[PDB]
């Protein structure tokens, strides 16, 4: 086996994810050029197409064919640490492994605060509008 | 590709 | 974090394990030099100073303040990959580690299964003398 | 030392 919240961490457990992704043969995003990117496919029905990041959580949508995911990734999200890993996953030092691991607690950590900010201004929004109303 | 909503 | 299953690989974790482990400094066999030989204080109320090796499984008590733990590591379980290992943890590679980590699985059921197959032979006999009673 | 039991 392999601890469940280091899976994201290898390239096949994220393939593994892309269920019914439609871009594969002959398109330049396939399930596995988007694992390669360090892409998992985090789809709802709003947006069936959403990938996300495992390691920047950096979450996109709207993919077309010829998007190669990791231009999308250097573009969308330039400061990913994954994207300067370029050894292969077991060819990484456990001191390497957990170097990056720790900035993905704290990726993710920034990101959960990043949407608390976004729902607290959210509903500012809402009370001012409804305040002016009253006024 | 874009960023999500 | 380091998933609760994988501590024992860490040599800080091994010797925390060690409680009221009875030899000490001025003592060969130190916890630390416990930790170090790969084992866990695994202590019985029998005798507190039950120690295995996480690796390889092979448990040993009864120590003495001048045994040297890889010694009587080495002596013990000469065949122990542990024992091989020659580099820190974090410098060990996720191959390398997984590597290990399949060894130690591995190690793990061929003890449980020599514990099974004793056990039966164990009752073999039970039955086989309960029979040879009754032919007489 | 010894081997367990
Ligand atoms: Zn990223
Ligand atoms: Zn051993």
């Amino acid at each position: 086996t392999l601890p469940p919240a280091w899976q994201p961490f290898l390239k096949d457990h994220r393939i593994s994810t892309f269920k019914n992704w439609p871009f594969l043969e002959g398109c330049a995003c396939t399930p596995e050029r988007m694992a390669e990117a360090g892409f998992i496919h985090c789809p709802t029905e709003n947006e069936p197409d959403l990938a996300q990041c495992f390691f920047c959580f950096k979450e996109l949508e709207g993919w077309e064919p010829d998007d190669d995911p990791i231009e999308e990734h250097k573009k969308h999200s330039s400061g990913c640490a994954f994207l300067s890993v370029k050894k292969q996953f077991e060819e990484l030092t456990l001191g390497e492994f957990l170097k990056l691991d720790r900035e993905r607690a704290k990726n993710k950590i920034a990101k959960e605060t990043n949407n608390k900010k976004k729902e607290f201004e959210e509903t500012a929004k809402k009370v001012r509008r409804a305040i002016e109303q009253l006024a | 590709a874009r960023t999500k909503q």
